[PDB]
C-alpha cells in the first residue's frame, strides 16, 4: 500500500524558514521535487512559464471554436463547492480537436 | 452597422441545421448529421438598413445539454424549433426548451418555428401517424404553444422547399432590433 506524509522542506535561495509539503511515500524523488516547485515557484514571476489561467483552451468540432473554462455558465454547483467542469461535462468525445492560445 | 446574435434550439433531427444551410449556402442536406455547434455570419437588410447576423446552430440531443448554455449569453433572439411530424419535439418546446430558456435567457425574445412543413402533404407519412392516433401539428397548435411559452411571434417553414425560409430570419432581426 501507500501512506500520506507531510514533510518540511527548506529552499536555499528563497530563504523561507520551512515549507510544509504534503507528499506520498510512494512518490518518486522527481515527483517530490515538482511537488515542491509548484509550491514555491508557480507564484514567482516567470514570463516564459505558461500557467493554465494564462492560457486559453478552445474546442472546435466544426468550423467555429468555443472557449472551455474550469467554471463558466454551465458549471453545476455540487455540494459545498462549485463542481469544476470536466471533459465529459462538455461531452468531448475521442478524437476531438482543441486550440491553445495565450490570453 | 447593427449586429444581432441569433441562436436556434430544438430537439435533434427537428431540422435546425437544414434550415440554416438553405438560408446561408442555399443547399439542403439529405444525410442527417448531428450538429455540435456552428456560427453562421450573414449580412442582410432590415427596412432598408444593413444588419449583420451572428447565428449559432446548437445540438438538440440530450448528450450536449451541459454544453449548450455557453451560447445563450448576449443573445438577441431565440428560435425554438420543432418537427411538425414529431409530436414529441412539439412537446419538448414547452416541457424541455422553455424551462431551459426561462432559466438562463429570462429576457431574450422567443420565436417558435415549425419545421419540415413540406412533410405535412406526404400521404405515406401522415397515414402512418393517423394510424397511431396522432396528427401532425397544425398552425393553431403551433400558435397556442408560442402563446403559452410567451413567444413574440410564430412562423413555419420548409427547408426542403426553401419556402418561408428567408422570412424567418427577417422577422428574427426585426424583433431583436426593435427590442434593443
Ligand atoms: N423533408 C424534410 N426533411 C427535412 C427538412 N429539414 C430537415 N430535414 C431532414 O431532417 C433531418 C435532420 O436535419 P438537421 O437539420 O440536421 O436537424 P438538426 O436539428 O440540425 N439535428 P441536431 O439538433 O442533432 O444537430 C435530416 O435528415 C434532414 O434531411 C425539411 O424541411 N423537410
Ligand atoms: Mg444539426
Ligand atoms: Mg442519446
Amino acid at each position: 500500500e501507500y501512506a500520506p506524509l507531510t514533510v518540511s522542506v527548506i529552499v536555499q535561495d528563497e530563504g523561507i524558514d520551512a515549507i510544509p509539503v504534503k507528499v506520498l511515500n510512494c512518490d518518486t524523488i522527481s515527483q517530490v521535487k515538482e511537488k515542491i516547485i509548484d509550491q514555491v515557484y508557480r507564484t514567482q514571476p516567470c514570463s516564459c512559464w505558461p500557467k493554465p489561467d494564462s492560457v486559453v483552451l478552445e474546442w472546435r468540432p466544426g468550423s467555429t471554436a468555443q472557449i472551455l473554462s474550469d467554471l463558466d455558465l454551465t458549471s453545476q454547483r455540487e455540494g459545498r463547492w462549485k463542481r469544476i467542469n470536466t471533459l465529459m461535462h462538455y461531452n468531448v468525445r475521442d478524437g476531438a480537436t482543441l486550440i491553445l492560445s495565450k490570453v | 452597422v447593427r449586429s444581432v446574435k441569433v441562436v436556434l434550439v430544438g430537439d435533434g433531427g427537428c431540422g435546425k441545421t437544414s434550415l440554416l444551410m438553405v438560408f446561408a449556402d442555399g443547399a439542403f442536406p439529405e444525410s442527417y448529421t448531428p450538429t455540435v455547434f456552428e456560427r453562421y455570419m450573414v449580412n442582410l437588410q432590415v427596412k432598408g438598413k444593413p444588419v449583420h447576423l451572428h447565428i449559432w446552430d446548437t445540438a438538440g440531443l440530450d448528450d450536449y445539454d451541459r454544453l449548450r448554455p455557453l451560447f445563450y449569453p448576449d443573445a438577441s433572439v431565440l428560435l425554438l424549433c420543432f418537427d411538425v411530424t414529431s409530436p414529441n419535439s412539439f412537446d419538448n418546446i414547452f416541457n424541455r426548451w422553455y424551462p431551459e430558456v426561462n432559466h438562463f435567457c429570462k429576457k431574450v425574445p422567443i420565436i417558435v418555428v415549425g419545421c419540415k412543413t413540406d412533410l405535412r402533404k406526404d400521404k405515406s407519412l401522415v397515414n402512418k401517424l393517423r394510424r397511431n392516433g396522432l396528427e401532425p401539428v397544425t398552425y393553431h397548435r403551433g400558435q397556442e404553444m408560442a402563446r403559452s411559452v410567451g413567444a413574440v411571434a410564430y412562423l413555419e417553414c420548409s427547408a426542403r422547399l426553401h419556402d418561408n425560409v428567408h422570412a424567418v430570419f427577417q422577422e428574427a432581426a426585426e424583433v431583436a432590433l426593435s427590442s434593443r
